[PDB]
């Protein structure tokens, strides 16, 4: 709803303010957003450092996980408001679940997804398509991460007459396999991996709400310029024997919604009354 | 066929930590029609793998897990798994990563 | 010299002390490694940030300019102790000069650029050059940003004998254009961009010390699998009215030492001792 | 000649917010033999362009600013200004960032 800029805020902006696209109008955009964040470890911290940086108007942050007694959510919050005092932050200091997945998302404008947990991942989606918000869904293990942003603009369940954006079951079908997983517990992890990743998801997220991409389009078709409906999966191999490679970043464009989708496809038997009751239980481990 | 395979997204770890892999294939299966890519992943699995099977393919079929890219391009619109590969073909064999 | 790790450290490492090529033989270069910082605002607090983070022995910065009283050099330092209390930071409380840098650069094993002026970006890969040590620059303005890996492995001046790394000099020959400058204070800064590259950087310097990158080869050539000798400028262009693209990340292979470079080429009128009396006066502007 | 034109780091800000650029060429330059890379940028600064000239080329020549990729390969070694172009090249046109 703000329509001006405290000397406080522009004082703090102006470093990118003067920038193209990111106008006093440009900015408002990010001051207004409702950002989510589902994880607070590992690629939760960046993705929340460059948000909160940016002056997103609130940010939300969802771990039941303490630090290696304190709540990794607690303890994050106290250090973004030394970057930034001036957004909301907003702790969910416990573990999303079915039950109350669907209530955690209905605010929120933009979901970032770090939850580390396959059925964790595939649930977001399912709710993200159902409420209908973007999902800028993110993984990092070891030495390799990757990158992609599903579901933007958000188109309704099941709409498959229109060039429509992909849901995460959409893209990642059927796996997760059930022994090939590793957990960042499991597997260790690399400090610049995860980092990248996570500073590139609030940059997605961020470029969503100051180009306003998750606006549905004017009959007129999306862009293609965008790479929304047709989004690249960006991996991210990082190799400790060799400089930076030609093959270290490779851009993987992806299909827009597989009309045959379990979820946000043609006669889906999903319904967020469902995954509340434990409809499509995520037994798929 | 001579074309270049690659892998990522911690399957590599598998084939001693090498992405890029170029080897000439016959042309010809050994049922004697055109190369396919259940071929591919019969060769690789057998030959080229360094490890111990469950992790790349199980029960005669690739693990759900991994996305197969011909040229950049959807397998399953290309072919799935019955494909004629190409003269200069590029497979890009990427394991999902479902942790954060 | 620490040929042993503390149940302290052990603790704080094991995360990524079980990846591939980072056993406890991996940890300790880390750990007796000497990283050096040149420019603290921008790409310096990211930088530093996954470093610290990554246990490196010392970690340098230098930077002269305060915050908007209070040094940034000092203002960063405060916060990485809370990131790692266990590394030795060194601020270098003021601004780099041909005076000087000669000075500053001699202690350590690798070499960070983050100083955001042309001048002094030059002035770096000279000294660098003359006293042998490995360079990690990058850049960032507005929009777009890029990175790229010099003088490693560290190959002496005029030995264009044998297939040699590349100095500054001999990539960005002679530009630095003089009215086509723009500064991150002139011309904004995107906060994803400055962050990427900044993590990246740290990236590279980490590689380079845990697989042992700036050790000269065996008569024998260097692996160009490593990317060292023929190293990618990375560039990075963040598009915000756009997702992540196929042409986000491009990766322009770049030429060995250029025989007839000014500074690290055959016949070089380079002398460390130049530079301090001001001999090639960095007025190319 | 058709071939793809690209710019970056903070150039494409002159050609309107515009990265890629496809425009076929005369295979023959103004005086009959084959176009060289110092016609694209004459053709390209002089028509393409959307902004005023100073940032691009002055005194008949680029600013040293800029480096020029032909297949993502050096523009010095190949032909250096004076490179016959072929029927589908690409040539890249970044600004080197000196700041920070
Ligand atoms: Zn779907
Ligand atoms: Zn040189």
């Amino acid at each position: 709803t703000q329509k001006s800029l405290s000397k406080e805020e522009i004082e703090r902006y102006s470093r990118q303010m003067i920038v193209p696209g990111m106008g006093k109008e440009g900015q408002l955009r990010l001051m207004n957003a409702k950002v989510l964040i589902i994880g607070a470890g590992g690629l939760g911290c960046p993705a929340a450092q460059y948000l909160a940086g940016a002056g997103v108007g609130t940010i939300g942050i969802v771990d039941g996980d303490s630090v290696e007694g304190m709540l990794k959510v607690d303890s994050l919050i106290t250090h973004l408001i030394e970057i930034n005092p001036l957004p909301v932050y907003v702790p969910y200091r416990f573990d999303l679940t079915p039950q109350n997945a669907a209530q955690i998302i209905k605010p929120w404008d933009v979901i970032l997804d770090c939850t580390d947990n396959p059925a964790t991942r595939y649930l977001i989606s399912d709710v993200c398509v159902l409420l209908g918000k973007p999902l800028v869904s993110a993984a990092s293990v070891q030495k390799s991460g990757q990158l992609i942003v599903l579901n933007c603009p958000p188109t309704p369940q099941g709409v498959v007459n229109k060039k429509a954006a992909p849901c995460y079951r959409c893209c990642f079908k059927k796996p997760p396999p059930p022994s090939a997983q590793t957990s960042k517990g499991e597997a260790g992890i690399m400090g610049p991996v995860v980092g990248m990743m996570g500073v590139a998801q609030a940059g997605e997220a961020i470029k969503i709400l100051v180009s306003q991409l998750h606006m549905p389009p004017k009959g007129e078709e999306v862009s293609p310029e965008k790479n929304l409906v047709q989004p690249t999966l960006l991996i991210y191999t990082y190799d400790l024997n060799s400089a930076i490679g030609p093959y270290s970043f490779r851009a993987l464009k992806m299909g827009g919604r597989k009309k045959d989708c379990f979820a946000c496809g043609e006669n889906s038997t999903l319904t967020l009354d469902g995954i509340k009751s434990g409809n499509p239980n995520y037994v798929q481990q | 066929i001579p074309i270049t395979v690659d892998f990522s997204g911690g399957l590599e770890m598998l084939f001693d930590n090498q992405r890029r892999h170029s080897i000439s294939l016959p042309a010809k299966d050994t049922e004697g029609k055109p190369v396919t890519i259940a071929f591919l992943i019969d060769y690789i699995c057998k030959k080229l793998m360094k490890d111990p099977t469950d992790l790349f393919v199980l029960d005669n079929h690739i693990r759900p897990g991994i996305l197969v890219l011909i040229n950049d391009a959807d397998w399953e619109l290309e072919g799935e798994e019955a494909y004629e590969i190409q003269p200069n073909d590029n497979i890009l064999f990427v394991s999902t990563l479902h942790g954060g």
